[PDB]
RNA sequence: CGCCACACGGGGUAAGAGCUGAACGCAUCUAAGCUCGAAACCCACUUGGAAAAGAGACACCGCCGAGGUCCCGCGUACAAG
RNA sequence: CGAGUGGCUUGCUACCUCGAUGUCGGUUCCCUCCAUCCUGCCCGUGCAGAAGCGGGCAAGGGUGAGGUUGUUCGCCUAUUAAAGGAGGUCGUGAGCUGGGUUUAGACCGUCGUGAGACAGGUCGGCUGCUAUCUACUGGGUGUGUAGGUGUCUGACAAGA
RNA sequence: UGUCCCAACGUUGGGCCCGGUGAACUGUACAUUCCAGUGCGGAGUCUGGAGACACCCAGGGGGAAGCGAAGACCCUAUGGA
RNA sequence: AGCCUGUGUACCAGGAGGGGAACAACCCAGAGAUAGGUUAAGGUCCCCAAGUGUGGAUUAAGUGUAAUCCUCUGAAGGUGGUCUCGAGCCCUAGACAGCCGGGAGGUGAGCUUAGAAGCAGCUACCCUCUAAGAAAAGCGUAACAGCUUACCGGCCGAGGUU
């Protein structure tokens, strides 16, 4: 609990990615960041194929181990650190200085960063986090 | 393009968002209609479906929002009516509606009764060997009555032999 | 054997028989089809087979379209309907098999292939306008047993 | 071509290691389905005897006739639910909210804990009722610990504590019935909650047997015929093929076998007791003499005897409930010869 | 099949020779297989009292000697238990050769036989002078 | 070799069966939408799991004393630990 | 007739290793593929029924015991829901076995003047090493999170 | 008749812990790896990802194309016997 | 064939540095030390220096984000998926489709045939009524009957068809 965010994201009806490069350019910047309503998130595309290729993410693993997450919370958080070089120093400070929450802990609405947003009326193609993580088994919390 | 919608003098139609409230004698019924750049409003009275967008695509779906509303026009005014025969060769078939779904019993001799839930208002009334599916929303009728039509669905054996089972007899 | 062993133009032209002994012969049957005391002019309809791409095109492969498609039209014109098409290339490429590994690997005889440079004629027809759908439909089954992707070009003929 | 064979042994409990906790942990409960109550009890295990009873299955063409049935015999005195904690629902899933406690203490509860000298009941309290306003309130268990000083065989006088479930009617209705049973002294029998002829699930930690080969272990073959004489008995063939070069985790090796916990499903409650109606001539060996609160559990239960076993409603069941048996017979033959 | 009413521990196995107890004029027979069952690797084909197993002729009359017959298991050494907890065993391995009606081939049945043997095999069993 | 226990049911799909429905006035299971439907997938159930670096929560006891180790008699435990 | 996919067979090549990457077959133990033998759900039928036949989805589980032969392959018997095929250095000899191929002894047939040969047959004929690293199965000691006791949570992980 | 179904229990000596004694094999370097890829086509070290807190005890030997022997097979040498 | 064997040439061998994920010969580039600057190949959402650049269009398959290649497959064949460009014919004197109505008489034409009447087969295939309607294109009956097709009219109203 308790994270002096400089910048607070709102993720809500925003492509994935496109928010995701966004934060970990901002986090190696020096900014701490926290994205908010990650399960309301959304990312394009055949509903089915995104599904399958998640879910192959889920199977996928042996001893040594692919800890792949199913929660909305931390899918976008693997979808950052992928973006960063989380095994570098700086890297690692970046990744650790930003955290995703499922809704809004905060006061504050988070802000909708520019070329994020997706019109809902111009498009029917695409999928909320939620949706993914209830499909690969999550319980839904939030 | 556009496409205007008189509405009925018996109907009150209502829309919030993506989704379009129908009312009048006979019930309501609500729909969303919701396709890329397809903006279907309530101008006082008058439904409009419109965009900006001519594409073979667009011009599917603006001709399927069309029917849907009419037909929501029809359902909350007359009605949709969809008529069933039962029908055995053997095995007198005893069909009763019990609770929320219609149930079938001593099918083909079965001794397991076979049932299916009813979808939305819809009110499946029955008289002797003919059965009524009724109610606003086609959507909602048409589904129950194919539900009941299909749940004498028989594969293990030929048909043409086989030919028990309640079948729709009239469509709206 | 399959086709691509033999189907690219990439060898040198291997067809002097004064060189080259124990030549299978053809299986073409014939070249010429339907009625052929009657001329190709006396027709409306000039319909021919046009071959998209180079290549080569085995005896057994000319026969077995070639076939194929006059079988058609003697089914659909008669035995003795009023047409006439023809074949118009000849498998003058010879055709070798290594058939010891790669030592003295020179193959030994095993066939013969038509060379077709792409947009040439491979089969032409001509016909009445009335059975213009039917050489049609001949030619739709002769390409579906050469290599190449065809046309079915219509020459003469502003009958539609 | 080599036939088909399943794998030696479940790769469902593993890792095959020692246990935490030799108390129990109860994973999943009961529905909420009934009134208020609490979902669980705990005993200590005696051993076993048999129990002639007549056939209670309406399907069985026996039905009515004699039938011998194994038992393993319980101690099942009452036990004490000194606290109410309730849950709450966070977006990280159920977390611990407060606790209700009481004042009046087992003489011997502090062998285990720092018992508890100034606590504001009250406070707690509303705090749970504040949250379950709110619908925040996730589910309410009771915290619970046994008297092993009531049974003599057992020599430990310091209480098992677990934390056990309240499955009631409403979440308002099964506060109330938790607060209640806390208030009094939290005093609650085998009785309360079970009933003979009900399925429990027993949930127990099994007999140690520390490190075993794969032969016991995981079920593999012992080495056949001529291989049986080379200088290997009882190690398998290989480590894995060539490729993947590693060994997988999945290839049966030795290991701690025994002293796990299990959660044997569908036991059925052949009879709950008192006095020494169950014990042994001669004692149960390596147990003792068996007078006072009892539990019959149809067959076997994981654990050693003196071990604590866990129950609890079954949670999937099979069948429906064939209320108090009838027994024609208990057997009190000595377990030596 | 119906329940024996009886847990049984299969006391023979594929190549098993016992006792052919009727007036077929098969004395001995061998256990071949045994119907509806279904091993695991390396595990040799099990069977027991109360199971309908395939059988060859080892001794006898030339008429019947070589056989493939099929054939009940009434008794076996090993013991198996009843539901009063007893075990019962008896003093040899013996089957009873029978037709595809599971009518006995013989007429008469040597020696005593289990109850449980009657709940499968009626006509075995209302062929049986003893039934223990 | 003996004895006990080891579901069902939900949710979403494949092939498939359909509903409403347009492009294409009709027709059409599909294009938008929807109802169903596999031993297969997800949940359910069992086992592990605060080293989950966001390294967790609660309750009480305690910071000159709560609690722990050593020591001693022993095992429901155990190759050392 | 034409177009392809696979990389199980066979052939081709001669890139890799001749200061050695231990053979075939078998065994044991683990994972996988699907072009599915059985099982689940389906479509067609020359689908009355029953029994089949052909096809679709589908790899969860299963796919077993024996007689000849070193055999792989295959032939054969009786059971079975069915007794599917294939990859993992033709998985598996710092695991086993050692019947076969392929050392040194010997015989037979064929060939050779002969020594002796054989893509013929046959009897006999050896299986090394105390694990440094890594890998995994299980067991501990420390540090980190920053006083203790007891109770839990559940990111994830395993299951047929 | 435990060769097998199908394994169990037991006995003696080891094995494990303690005192004392006290080698060898092996070692370019670095080295917590796993999945894929690439590369002289058979990589702990290259590339991309994944995983990975350190140390220690026991184990059975998957990998280091493990250690041991300048291949016996095959060819080559204007080699030998 | 990451095959064998020529030939011309440039490269590797013996060639750094930059790019290409890595990678002898593919691209840039031939290079003394140090330093400032500008470019080349290649690249400008993040990892990662530079654009979440501009005008316009297509694609819904995650196609694709893969110059060259053992390495990056994907073919013959097929597609009312969708976009674009053109040609012929029809259309407010009402097209295309759908729905309604009509599809008639001499006559069930002759012949064959027990029978055959649009429709087993053979021949012919005529004329009246009329706004149309075949000596009948397709099912159907033993043959009739019965069911649509041709053809006409009506309703509807804008493009339609090849
Ligand atoms: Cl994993
Ligand atoms: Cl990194
Ligand atoms: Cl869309
Ligand atoms: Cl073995
Ligand atoms: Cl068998
Ligand atoms: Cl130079
Ligand atoms: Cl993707
Ligand atoms: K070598
Ligand atoms: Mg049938
Ligand atoms: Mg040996
Ligand atoms: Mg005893
Ligand atoms: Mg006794
Ligand atoms: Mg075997
Ligand atoms: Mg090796
Ligand atoms: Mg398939
Ligand atoms: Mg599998
Ligand atoms: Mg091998
Ligand atoms: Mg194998
Ligand atoms: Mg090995
Ligand atoms: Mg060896
Ligand atoms: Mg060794
Ligand atoms: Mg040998
Ligand atoms: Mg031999
Ligand atoms: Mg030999
Ligand atoms: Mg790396
Ligand atoms: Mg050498
Ligand atoms: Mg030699
Ligand atoms: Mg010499
Ligand atoms: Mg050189
Ligand atoms: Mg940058
Ligand atoms: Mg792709
Ligand atoms: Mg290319
Ligand atoms: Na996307
Ligand atoms: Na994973
Ligand atoms: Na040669
Ligand atoms: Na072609
Ligand atoms: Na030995
Ligand atoms: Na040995
Ligand atoms: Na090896
Ligand atoms: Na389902
Ligand atoms: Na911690
Ligand atoms: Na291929
Ligand atoms: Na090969
Ligand atoms: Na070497
Ligand atoms: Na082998
Ligand atoms: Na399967
Ligand atoms: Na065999
Ligand atoms: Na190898
Ligand atoms: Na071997
Ligand atoms: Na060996
Ligand atoms: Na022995
Ligand atoms: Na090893
Ligand atoms: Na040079
Ligand atoms: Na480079
Ligand atoms: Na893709």
């Amino acid at each position: 609990a308790e994270f002096d965010a400089d910048v607070i994201v709102d993720a809500r009806d925003c492509i994935m990615g496109r928010v995701a490069s966004q934060v970990a350019e901002q986090a190696l910047d020096g900014e701490t960041v926290a994205v908010v309503n990650a399960e309301r998130a959304v990312i394009t595309g055949r509903e089915e194929q995104i599904v399958e290729k998640y879910e192959k993410r889920v199977d996928i693993g042996n001893d040594n181990g692919y800890f792949y997450p199913k929660r909305p919370d931390g899918i976008f958080k693997r979808t950052i650190r992928g973006m960063l070089p989380h095994k570098k120093q700086r890297g690692r400070e970046a990744f650790e200085s930003v955290r995703v929450y499922l809704g809004n802990p905060y006061d504050e609405d988070g802000e909708v960063l520019d070329g994020t947003s997706l019109d809902r009326l111009s498009n029917i193609k695409f999928v909320t986090l939620g949706e993914i993580s209830e499909t690969l088994g999550a319980n839904k919390t939030w | 393009p556009r496409v205007e919608l008189e509405i009925p003098e018996d109907v009150d139609a209502e829309q919030d968002h993506l989704d379009i409230t129908v009312e009048g004698d006979n019930g309501s019924v609500t729909r969303r209609l919701w396709y890329p750049d397809i903006d279907v409003s309530v101008d006082g009275d008058t439904v409009v479906i419109e965009s900006d967008e001519d594409n073979a695509k667009t011009m599917s779906t603006i001709g399927t929002f069309q029917s849907h509303i009419e037909n929501m026009f029809h359902g909350v005014t007359e009605g949709w009516e969809y008529g069933m025969e039962v029908f055995y060769s053997h095995f007198p078939m005893q069909v009763n509606v019990e609770g929320d779904e219609v149930v079938i019993e001593n099918f083909l001799g079965e001794k397991a009764p076979r049932r299916t839930t009813i979808h939305g208002d819809t009110d499946v009334e029955i008289d002797g060997e003919e059965l009524t599916v009724s109610g606003p929303d086609i959507e909602a009728v048409g589904q129950t009555a194919a539900d009941i039509e299909q749940l004498t669905r028989i594969n293990d054996k030929d048909v043409r032999v086989f030919q028990d089972g309640v079948y729709i007899t009239r469509k709206p | 054997k399959p086709a691509s062993m033999y189907r690219d133009i990439d060898k040198p032209a291997y067809t002097r028989r004064e060189y080259i002994t124990g030549i299978p012969g053809s299986k073409i049957a014939q070249h010429k089809m339907g009625r052929k005391q009657k001329d190709a002019d006396d027709y409306p309809v000039q319909i021919s087979l046009i071959v998209e791409e180079t290549v080569q095109l085995r005896h057994g492969s000319l026969e077995a379209s070639r076939l194929s498609a006059n079988r058609h039209l003697i089914k659909e014109l008669g035995e003795e309907g009023d047409y006439k098409m023809t074949l118009r290339k000849f498998p003058h490429q010879v055709l070798r098999e290594n058939k010891d590994g790669m030592r003295a690997a020179f193959g030994k005889i095993v066939g013969t292939a038509a060379r077709v440079q792409a947009g040439e004629q491979l089969f032409t027809a001509y016909c009445n306008v009335e059975d213009a759908e039917h050489v049609k439909e001949a030619f739709r089954r002769a390409y579906n047993k050469i290599t190449p992707s065809c046309r079915i070009d219509s020459s003469p003929a502003g009958n539609a | 071509p080599q036939p088909s064979r399943p794998r030696k042994g479940s790769l469902g409990f593993g890792p095959r290691k020692r246990s935490t906790s030799e108390t129990p942990r109860f994973n999943s409960w009961p529905s909420d389905d009934g009134q208020p109550g609490v979902q669980g009890f705990a005993g200590y295990k005696a051993g076993m005897t048999h129990v002639v009873l007549v056939n209670d299955e309406p399907n069985s063409p026996r039905e009515g006739m004699e039938e011998t049935v194994p038992v393993t015999v319980i101690e099942t005195p009452p036990m004490r639910a000194v606290a109410l904690r309730a849950y709450e629902d966070t977006p990280y899933g159920q977390r611990p909210l407060t606790e209700v406690w009481t004042d009046e203490f087992h003489s011997e509860l502090d062998r285990t804990l720092d018992v508890p000298e100034d606590h504001d009941p009250d406070a707690a309290e509303e705090q749970i009722r504040d949250a379950h306003e709110a619908g925040d309130l996730g589910d309410l268990r009771l915290i619970t610990h046994t008297v092993p000083d009531a049974v003599p065989s057992v020599p430990k006088k310091k209480p098992d504590v677990m934390e056990t479930r309240v499955g009631g009617g409403s979440v308002s209705d099964r506060l109330d019935h938790a607060l209640d049973i806390v208030e009094d002294g939290g005093e609650h029998a085998m009785n309360d909650i079970f009933r003979a002829g009900e399925y429990a699930d027993v949930a127990g930690v099994t007999k140690g047997k520390g490190t075993q080969g794969p032969v016991k272990r995981w079920g593999v073959q012992k080495r056949k015929g001529k291989h049986a004489r080379q200088g290997w008995r009882r190690r398998i063939g290989n480590l894995g093929p060539w490729n993947p070069s590693r060994v997988r985790s999945t290839v049966p090796q030795q290991g701690q076998t025994g002293y796990h916990q299990r959660t044997e499903l569908n036991k059925r409650l052949i009879d709950i007791g008192e006095g020494d109606e169950p014990t042994v001539d001669g004692g149960f060996v390596n147990y003792g003499e068996v007078d006072g609160p009892y539990t019959l559990v149809k067959g076997s239960v994981p654990g050693p005897d003196k071990r604590l076993v866990r129950f609890r409603p079954a949670v999937r069941p099979n069948d429906q409930p064939r209320l108090d048996p009838e027994v024609r017979y208990v057997s009190n033959e000595s377990n030596q010869g | 099949m119906e329940a024996l009413g009886a847990d049984v521990t299969q006391g023979l196995e594929k190549g098993s020779l016992i006792t052919c107890a009727d007036n077929t004029g098969a004395r001995e027979l061998k256990v071949i297989s045994v119907h509806g069952y279904s091993g695991t690797k390396n595990r040799l084909p099990k069977a027991g009292l109360g199971d309908k197993i395939t059988v060859s002729v080892t001794k006898g009359t030339p008429e019947m000697r070589r056989q493939v017959l099929e054939a009940v298991v009434v008794r076996q050494r090993k013991p198996i238990r009843r539901p009063d907890g007893t075990r019962v065993k008896f003093e040899d391995n013996a089957a009873v050769i029978v037709d595809e009606n599971e009518d006995p081939r013989g007429t008469e049945l040597k020696g005593p036989i289990a109850r449980e043997v009657a709940q499968r095999f009626g006509s075995v069993a209302s062929a049986a002078t003893m039934i223990v």
